[PDB]
């Protein structure tokens, strides 16, 4: 029943079959569209150009 | 302030010192540069001056 470990490559369909003896089930095709690095970040500073006023 | 038109009535033109008076001598001139601010990417210079146009 369960369990394959597929590699991450985009747009390329990986074929996993891992089901019970005798194949008659649903073949698993899985694609990675994109991976999405979602940040958990700390803001160090803001910087910009500046106007000194005399 | 709260209305741009009203602000400009309030803020009459003034004199400033300018050393260039036709490049002929140093005098109080009606025009002087207060500060030029730029950081635009289309080369635009925002000029602040003594005079009111």
């Amino acid at each position: 029943y369960e369990s394959t470990t597929m590699p991450n490559q985009v747009g390329i369909p990986f074929k996993a079959l891992i089901e019970r003896p005798g194949y008659a089930g649903l073949p698993l095709s899985l694609v990675v569209i994109k991976s999405e690095l979602v940040p958990s970040l700390v803001q160090d500073y803001i910087t910009c150009n500046y106007k000194t006023v005399v | 302030s709260v209305a741009h038109f009203e602000a400009y009535k309030a803020t009459r033109p003034y004199i400033g010192w300018c050393a260039d008076c036709g490049l002929a001598g140093s005098c109080p001139s009606p025009v002087s540069i207060e500060h030029v601010w730029s950081d635009a990417d289309d080369g635009v210079l925002k000029i602040q001056v003594s005079m009111q146009i």
